[PDB]
């Protein structure tokens, strides 16, 4: 069951998909006055999901960059790129 | 608190 969490990473490609969408969302959001990137709206049988990501997965790192240290400028140039590699950490679904 | 959601 779910106790400590767990952090894998993953390395996706749009070549990989059927519609050059990898199926999932990205929420930047203010979470006790701390700024978090979190994995939200996963496709079912989309890639994300192929890949293991669940909606509430924190993202600690896109292209080994730690998620604060991010702006929205990057965000933009990173997912108009043909891949992407993304560092999260998760809890088991059950 | 919300601010953007990226679709990708
Ligand atoms: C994406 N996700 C699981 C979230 C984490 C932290 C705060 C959220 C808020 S806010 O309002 O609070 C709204 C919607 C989703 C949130």
């Amino acid at each position: 069951g779910a106790m400590g969490k767990v952090t894998h990473s993953i390395h996706i490609e749009k070549s990989d998909t059927a519609a050059d969408t990898y199926g999932f969302s990205l929420s930047s959001v203010e979470e006790d006055g701390i700024r978090r990137l979190y994995v939200n709206s996963v496709k079912e049988t989309g890639l994300a999901s192929k890949k293991g990501l669940k909606a509430g997965d924190e993202i600690l790192e896109i292209n080994n960059r730690a998620a604060d240290a991010l702006n929205s400028s990057m965000m933009e140039d990173f997912f108009s790129q043909p891949s992407v590699g993304l560092l999260v950490r998760t809890y088991p679904e059950l | 608190n919300k601010d953007k959601e990226y679709y990708v």
